[PDB]
């Protein structure tokens, strides 16, 4: 029921709201107060979802697919058969992100250390409102925001991005990835250096900080050091999320043309937009 | 061109993506069972053990050895909090907080938690004391920002409260670890560095009130900290969050 | 005034030189531009 | 109003760290570098001292053959203009071969020979660079994780340009050596095979690299917030478990329903990170190969609706 | 007048001596250029089209 | 940095 | 007056270089729009009065 | 005229050396490359001409 | 060449060896590479036309 | 050529043979897949057209 | 002339060796690289016209 | 003496069977380029 | 001096950097000569 | 001089017998650029 | 001075021996140019 180690942390206090109604354990979840907002927001959630299944007249989970309201409904409520259960589902998945970031928030005061992670768990919420409400609103329809389907908002990616040619040429896109691509390198690399050092060879001492600095500088010639590789990973990720949440605002609000086109003031900037040759040119 | 199938719409993706599942299910299990090497088997709020110990088997032991003839640590081992834990439960059902029995900053418990680790200092890879003050520190000085020596200590209760008299530094990550501040009763105490606020004209910490660092531990050598000394100062210094809360 | 932990007679025997420097730069460049706008006058 | 360990707010130098001599041959190692006071505000400040072996002396001369035969190519689609280079830099493309030749060394030049010249180079060069990485582990007595880690990325990197095409037999699958160049690649790759993020593969590498980047956003705001515990001294608390450790443990233990440990946390991490490559390789490697519509081939298996 | 000696005090020489010849060299290829992209000042193309090269 | 913080090239140099 | 008294507030190295960065910027704009005008670009001017086009 | 031999306790020589060094090696590509780049200049294409090679 | 014997006294041998190594290996598949890519000197398909293969 | 052992004398002999392994390996390897490339080499086209296997 | 031994005084002999041959080969490929591009030094190519090996 | 430590005899041991096998090695490939030369020459 | 070269290493250096100096504008004026006796561009 | 730490006659002992295997790899390939240009002459 | 710790002595030979090596360099160069010059003029 408890970690071996668990008991002389679990005392009162930490929480936001409340203090005793709901400032308990259920297993090893804390159930406070957006513990119980999260639990039901998920739980409703979910089985609209399911109900959404028995509407549309399929029990394969990958088919399962909730549309928001077609583009002639504009900003307003749809039926539930249409695209009113995506309106609710949708508020459903906000409340429950929000109050298991305050949960996260309940949980770090009651442990005392900091709020790190809500804040960068308040980073993905903001890309998801951003993709759900802030973008669908600054472009007048709740169609714009993607199904909840497993392969069908996969679809929405792609009918999203082709509307402007080859996404890749979004430049903050371009930003973006190179932030994930550099996380997920840096998450190999971090995992990779602590188990090396916490699992040498064969019978040999295991390692200290010392031979992981040693390690990188033989290999690279610079050493972020451990303090410095956990803010590396969390701003790579950080960044990587905002960048995603500002190449997604400015699509088809600031940028309606081919995204490739933006490019262009590079090449004619008067000095060598007229030079015969190379490829432009 | 393959893409010949064995049976049904069987065909090479298929048989990957299948095979794909059952080697993350297989991956899970050992990530989840290697995840386990500390805090089992599970307890009661009693400390005996549980009913229910969970889907999962506790691995096979592993034994680490230690860099610099520090022992050896076997885990999953015997596990048992070497402390008297000044805690009374506030319900007879499980799922409960249990409440301080007297001073929760001062028994070290809930934020204030300390853990007994082991009563020696941290051993950088040449054997040495890795965090030593800056004094004992050959050729080591501040290289940028502002150096906080002689800068008065404010608290969460805006009094000052000592001054700053020294710098503790992790000597090969060559970075600082904690500032020595000397009290108005000329004694010392040690503050981690990632509670305190340099600022231009003072170190601000918003974990402690004025009233408060007396009660930091203390080091029993002036020139090192072992692991159980330093794991009770930060200890004490986060508890201050919510413990001097009253105060401010 | 510090910032840099320099004196008088030094950053002024500096700016002595810089200035000497400064002097001779401008006069090739004088030279050049004279050069150049007997060759074509952009005025 | 509160320090949030991002940046350090002092810094401190003292004597310049050569590191540990457990089998490095101190001749290979070179001197110590200068200090970043930039680098210092987020990280260690030091740079150097970097090793150069046969096998770091190697990939380094192969890759700038590699960099340097791209970079005379662009240099000739210019046309050695250097206001044409800086503006056409995003433009140029090293391209493979056309179709027509195959598999064949008999590609011209201007048409596919200088494209073999660069992969020969940077295969030479990533492979060295593989065996450098494990020979610099097995020196500091290390585990061989980073090796391994870095054979999946080789891997992917290895069916792109060389496995993949053999397959197809021709070498004008593999990727051209450009900026735009390998982004059409990559969107025109899609569109051949009918709607890549149909690949199943393509999904589940998806699916880890978001996870790479949840578990790393997770694992680094969870060692920031247990920094005042001495909690980014990890090996340490994985030799003797600290409340830094028992804290985090316990935030995600009462968040999720259960945790890791920390060093099992660092097993998390590699496996979430190696397996994008590892399930992108195995798809680009089924594209075309085993199914050329991912579309048709979802419709088929659910997915996607007939 | 005679007393700008003292900037030295308060700048970095090193640094205003390495940003000032930076400046100075965009500058100058700046100009150039200006001279370059201008068909009546590019003594390239003014030279070819008095000699006829082309 | 962040204090002077509110191109960029005034907190640069 | 009493303007020197800007200079106790304010680092004087970054205004001068802020400064520096702003002239630069400022008068680098107004040549380009003297040029991007026709009837201004001296070049121009001086290319029309000259017969050299 | 004859005192700038005190620019050297400004900077160390072995930056300078190497700064101007990678600094003159670049502008002599650069040049080099321009006249490549204008066709009446092209010394390679001025000799194909000269002596009929195409 | 009497003299050329001093570079021993100041580079490490085995770094020269695996250097020269290296250099000449990249050397020889690039300038083989190149004579396979030129069908002047393609051998393979000099043999292919000589004796009327495919 | 008798006074090349001096090599073993600055040389770890093991560092040397798996170089040399893998130098090898790689090398048939390139060369049999740029002769089964060429179709003029390639042995199974050519045993297939040589005793009409298709 | 001979007073440029100080040079050796100044640098490291080592990193300046390193240098100046990463240098001088890059320079040799680069310029047999322009003479294979332009069609009148591209002496495969000149060779097989002459010879009528295409 | 040397780098690696190893004494002139064992150098020279070394040498002979290294030697030896690359002699080997080469007949093999020896043999095998006649061979193929014989049934399909590139000359 | 910020190197902490003194006046006669600053002397020194800098006769030989302008020995260097010459010598490379000489070779410099040469060609530039015989450019543009091979190919005036004014 | 004395960078790597060692004598004149290792140095003689050395540069002799790098010489000898310079010479051999430029004697195979002079003879190999003879039977090409023999073959098939580029000039 | 003695950046690299180097004698004059010893900085005198490395010098006399590395111009030795630059001077055939430029020696070779030369013929090659020679070569090539004779068999395609590039003026
Ligand atoms: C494949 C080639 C082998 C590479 C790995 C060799 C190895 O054993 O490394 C040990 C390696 C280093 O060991 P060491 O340094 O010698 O040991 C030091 C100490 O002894 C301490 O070492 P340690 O104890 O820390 O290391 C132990 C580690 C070492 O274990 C491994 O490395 C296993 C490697 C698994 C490769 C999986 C291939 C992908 C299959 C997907 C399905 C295909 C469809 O154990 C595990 O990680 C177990 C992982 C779970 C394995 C079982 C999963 C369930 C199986 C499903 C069936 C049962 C249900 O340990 C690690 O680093 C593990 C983390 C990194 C794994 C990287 C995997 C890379 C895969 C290759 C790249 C792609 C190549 C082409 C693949 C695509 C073809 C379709
Ligand atoms: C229109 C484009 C298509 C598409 C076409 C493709 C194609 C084609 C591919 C992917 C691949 C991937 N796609 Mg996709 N993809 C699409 C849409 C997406 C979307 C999205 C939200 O829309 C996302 C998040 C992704 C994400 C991904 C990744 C999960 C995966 C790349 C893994 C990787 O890290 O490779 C990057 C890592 C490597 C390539 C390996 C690098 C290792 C080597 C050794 C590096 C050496 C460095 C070199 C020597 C230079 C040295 C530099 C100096 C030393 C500094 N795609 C759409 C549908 N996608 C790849 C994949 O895995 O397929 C399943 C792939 O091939
Ligand atoms: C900002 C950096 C990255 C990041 C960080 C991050 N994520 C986090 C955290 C952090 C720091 C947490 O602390 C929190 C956590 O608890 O992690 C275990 C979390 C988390 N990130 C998660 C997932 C997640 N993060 C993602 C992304 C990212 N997370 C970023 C890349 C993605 C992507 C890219 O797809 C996913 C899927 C969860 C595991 C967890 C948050 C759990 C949570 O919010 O719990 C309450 C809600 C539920 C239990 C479910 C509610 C369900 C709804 C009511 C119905 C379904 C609605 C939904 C819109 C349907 C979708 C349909 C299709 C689109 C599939
Ligand atoms: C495949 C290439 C085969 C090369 C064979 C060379 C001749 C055999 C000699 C030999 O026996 O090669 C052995 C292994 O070499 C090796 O796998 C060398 C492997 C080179 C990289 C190729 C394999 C990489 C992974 C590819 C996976 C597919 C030598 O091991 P040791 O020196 O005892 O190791 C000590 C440590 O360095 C750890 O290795
Ligand atoms: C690298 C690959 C990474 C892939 C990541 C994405 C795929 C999902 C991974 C889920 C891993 C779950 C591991 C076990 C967790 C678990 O079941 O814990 C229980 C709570 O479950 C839960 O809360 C269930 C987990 C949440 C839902 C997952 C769907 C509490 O029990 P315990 O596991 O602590 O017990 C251990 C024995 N006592
Ligand atoms: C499209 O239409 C447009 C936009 C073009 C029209 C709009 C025009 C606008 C908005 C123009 C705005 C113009 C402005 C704001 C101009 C401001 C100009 C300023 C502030 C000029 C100031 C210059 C100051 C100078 C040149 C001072 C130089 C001083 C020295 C060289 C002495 C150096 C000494 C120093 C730096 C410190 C002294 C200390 C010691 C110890 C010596
Ligand atoms: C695309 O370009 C193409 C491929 C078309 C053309 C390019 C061609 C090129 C660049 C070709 C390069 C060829 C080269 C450099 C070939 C070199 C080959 C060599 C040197 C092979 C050497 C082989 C040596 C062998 C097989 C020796 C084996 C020795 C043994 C089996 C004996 C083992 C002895 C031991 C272990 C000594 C132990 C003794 C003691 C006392 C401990
Ligand atoms: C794109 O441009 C193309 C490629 C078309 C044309 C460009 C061509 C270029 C740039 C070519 C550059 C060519 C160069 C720089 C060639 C230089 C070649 C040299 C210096 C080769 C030296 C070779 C030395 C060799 C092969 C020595 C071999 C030695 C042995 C095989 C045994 C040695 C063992 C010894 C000496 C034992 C010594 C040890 C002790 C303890 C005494
Ligand atoms: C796009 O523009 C193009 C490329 C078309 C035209 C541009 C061309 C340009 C910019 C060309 C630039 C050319 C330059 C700057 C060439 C410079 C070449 C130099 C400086 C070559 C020098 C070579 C020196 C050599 C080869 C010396 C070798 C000496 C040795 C091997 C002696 C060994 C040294 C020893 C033994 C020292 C040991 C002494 C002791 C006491 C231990
Ligand atoms: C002023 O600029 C200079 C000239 C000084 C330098 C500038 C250089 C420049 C501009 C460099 C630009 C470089 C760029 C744009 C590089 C881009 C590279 C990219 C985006 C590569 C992307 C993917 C590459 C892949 C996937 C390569 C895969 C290759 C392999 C897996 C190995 C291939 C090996 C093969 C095909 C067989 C080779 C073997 C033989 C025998 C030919
Ligand atoms: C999730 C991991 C556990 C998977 C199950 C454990 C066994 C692992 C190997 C299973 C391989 C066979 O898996 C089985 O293959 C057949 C091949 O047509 C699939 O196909 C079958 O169902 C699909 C979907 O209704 C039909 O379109 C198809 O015509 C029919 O043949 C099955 O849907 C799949 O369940
Ligand atoms: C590392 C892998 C090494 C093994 C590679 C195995 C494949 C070898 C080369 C591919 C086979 C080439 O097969 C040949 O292709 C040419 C086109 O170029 C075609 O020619 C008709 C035929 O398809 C075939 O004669
Ligand atoms: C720079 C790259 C130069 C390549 C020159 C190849 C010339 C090919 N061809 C057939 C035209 O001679
Ligand atoms: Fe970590």
């Amino acid at each position: 029921a408890l970690l071996s180690f668990e008991r002389k942390y679990r005392v009162p206090g930490g929480t936001l709201v409340g203090g005793n109604l709901f400032d308990f354990w259920v297993g090893p979840f804390y159930v406070g107060f957006f513990g119980v907002a999260t639990f039901f927001f998920a739980a409703l959630g979910i089985i609209l979802i399911a109900w959404s299944a028995v509407l549309q007249g399929t029990w394969n989970p990958q088919l399962i697919s909730v549309y928001p309201p077609a583009l002639e409904y504009g900003l307003g409520g749809a039926p539930l058969a249409k695209g009113g259960l995506w309106q609710i589902i949708t508020i459903c998945a906000t409340g429950a992100f929000v109050s298991w970031a305050l949960r996260e928030v309940e949980i770090c005061r009651k442990l005392g250390i900091g709020y790190h992670i809500p804040f960068a768990f308040a980073f993905a919420i903001l890309a998801y409102l951003t993709l759900v409400l802030f973008r669908p609103v600054m472009m007048g329809a709740w169609g714009y925001a993607f199904p909840y389907g497993i392969w069908t908002h996969l679809d929405w990616v792609s009918n999203t991005g082709y509307t402007y040619g080859n996404f890749h040429y979004n430049p903050a896109h371009m930003i973006a990835i190179t932030f994930f691509f550099t996380n997920a390198l840096a998450l190999a690399l971090h995992g990779a250096l602590v188990l090396s050092a916490a699992n040498p060879e064969k019978g040999k001492e295991m390692r200290t900080p010392d031979h992981e600095d040693t390690f990188f500088r033989d290999l690279v010639g610079y050493s972020i050091g451990t303090l410095g590789i956990h803010r590396l990973g969390l701003l790579l990720s950080l960044s990587a999320v905002f960048f995603s949440a500002l190449c997604m605002i400015i699509t088809g609000t600031i940028w309606f043309d081919q995204w490739v086109d933006w490019w262009q003031w590079w090449v004619k900037l008067p000095w060598w937009a007229n030079i015969p040759g190379g490829i432009n040119g | 061109m393959v893409g010949v199938t064995a049976f049904g719409n069987f065909d090479l993706a298929s048989l990957a993506i299948y095979s794909f599942w059952i080697f993350l299910a297989g991956l899970i299990y050992y990530l989840q069972t290697e995840n386990m090497r500390e805090g089992y088997p599970l307890e009661n709020e009693d400390g005996t053990p549980a009913a229910n110990q969970g889907p999962f088997p506790l691995p096979k032991p592993k034994t680490f050895i230690l860099p610099h003839g520090r022992g050896t640590l076997t885990v999953p081992g015997p596990e048992s909090e070497d402390r008297p834990i000044a805690l009374a439960r506030t319900a007879v059902s499980e799922g409960f907080p249990h409440a301080p029995t007297g001073d929760p900053m001062k028994d070290g418990v809930g934020p204030a938690s300390w853990v007994a680790r082991r009563d020696l200092p941290e051993l950088d890879g040449h054997g040495h004391n890795k965090i030593k003050p800056m004094k004992a520190a050959a050729g080591f000085y501040v290289s940028a920002g502002k150096n906080p020596i002689g800068l008065p200590v404010r608290g969460c209760d805006l009094e000052i409260a000592g001054k700053v008299v020294d710098i503790w530094v992790d000597i090969p990550e060559q970075m600082a670890r904690f500032l020595e501040v000397e009290l108005k009763d000329g004694s010392t105490r040690l503050l981690p560095m990632q509670m305190v606020k340099v600022q231009s004209n003072r170190v601000h910490v918003n974990a402690l009130s004025s009233d408060l660092f007396a009660g930091i531990p203390t080091i029993k050598s002036p020139t090192e900290v072992t692991l159980l000394e330093e794991d009770k100062i930060c200890g004490y210094v986060a508890g201050g969050l919510m413990y001097a809360a009253p105060k401010r | 005034l510090g910032y840099t932990g320099l004196t008088d007679e030094q950053a002024q025997e500096l700016h002595s030189v810089y200035m000497s420097g400064l002097w001779l730069f401008s006069a090739v460049a004088i030279v050049a531009h004279l050069a150049v706008y007997i060759w074509r006058p952009w005025f | 109003a509160e320090y949030q360990n991002i940046f350090t707010q002092v810094q401190v130098r003292g004597p310049a760290d050569l590191g540990m001599t457990e089998d490095v041959n101190l001749a290979n190692r070179s001197g110590v570098g200068p200090f970043s006071t930039l680098l210092g505000w987020f990280g260690n400040a030091q740079l150097g001292p970097i090793y150069l072996g046969s096998l770091g002396v190697l990939s380094l001369f192969s890759g700038l053959m590699w960099f340097f035969t791209i970079g005379i190519w662009f240099w000739y689609q210019a046309g050695w203009n250097p206001a044409v280079f800086l503006r056409d830099l995003f433009f140029f493309s090293l391209e493979p071969p056309a179709p027509e030749y195959g598999l064949s060394f008999a590609a011209p030049l201007k048409e596919g020979g200088l494209w073999l010249i660069a992969s020969f180079f940077m295969f030479v060069a990533v492979w060295s660079w593989w065996g450098r990485t494990y020979l610099r582990a097995q020196a500091l007595g290390m585990g061989k994780h980073t090796a391994w880690a870095f054979l999946s990325a080789i891997w992917l990197w290895m069916v792109l340009g060389f496995i993949r095409p053999i397959l197809m037999g021709s070498w004008s699958e593999a990727v051209p050596y450009g900026i735009f160049s390998h982004l059409d690649w990559t969107n025109n790759f899609s569109l051949v095979h009918g709607n890549l993020f149909y690949n199943p593969f393509h999904g589940l590498s998806i699916a880890f690299l978001y996870g790479s980047a949840l578990l790393f956003a997770m694992h680094g705001a969870t060692i920031l917030a247990v920094s005042r515990f001495g909690g980014e001294r990890e090996l340490e608390q994985i030799a003797d478990r600290g409340t830094a450790a028992e804290r985090a443990a316990l935030f995600w233990r009462w968040t999720m329903g259960f945790n890791a440990t920390m060093e099992g946390i660092h097993r998390w991490a590699i496996w979430m990170a190696v397996l994008v490559t590892l399930t992108g390789g195995i798809g680009i490697l089924l594209s075309g190969t085993v199914v050329d519509n991912w579309y048709v081939w979802g419709q088929n298996h659910g997915m996607a609706p007939l | 007048m005679s007393k700008f000696y003292k900037i030295w005090m308060i700048f970095d020489p090193r640094r205003v001596f390495v940003a000032q010849g930076v400046f100075l060299f965009l500058l100058a290829v700046m100009i150039h250029l200006i001279l370059l992209s201008t068909p009546s000042y590019n003594w390239l193309e003014i030279s070819a089209a008095k000699y006829n090269r082309v | 940095f962040a204090f002077r913080l509110m191109a960029a090239f005034f907190a640069a140099t």
